[PDB]
């Protein structure tokens, strides 16, 4: 375990970073969990979409 | 290459499927026959333009 104290300037500055830290804590955490992850943001539709439709023209058969 | 399959009486969507396929492994004179119903080489066939 750990702990992690925030002094900053004032409270609406500080407050913001004590959810900011823990967002992207998560996403770190998430990515170093599920051990095998894949690229996202729209990368994973992007290259299926170009070799399966390579792929079709192999097969016919309607 | 369709309005010929329909105007023949065969069925367009098996002859252009296969045809289409055709084309991906490099024969670039292969087209479809009023004649028989299959994909046959219009180059040899002697059909030109």
């Amino acid at each position: 375990s750990a702990s992690i104290i925030l002094r900053g300037a004032n409270d609406f500055m500080c407050d913001e970073m004590e959810r900011s830290l823990h967002d992207a804590l998560c996403v770190v955490k998430r990515v170093l969990e599920s051990k095998s992850v894949v690229p996202g943001g729209g990368a994973v539709e992007a290259a299926l979409s170009i070799y399966l439709e390579n792929y079709a023209t192999s097969m016919g058969s309607r | 290459p369709r309005q010929l399959c329909d105007n023949a009486g065969f069925d367009a969507t098996n002859i252009l499927n296969k045809l289409r396929a055709r084309h991906a492994q490099g024969g670039t004179w292969y087209g479809v026959d009023i004649n028989n119903e299959d994909i046959a080489d219009n180059f040899e066939a002697f059909v030109w333009e």
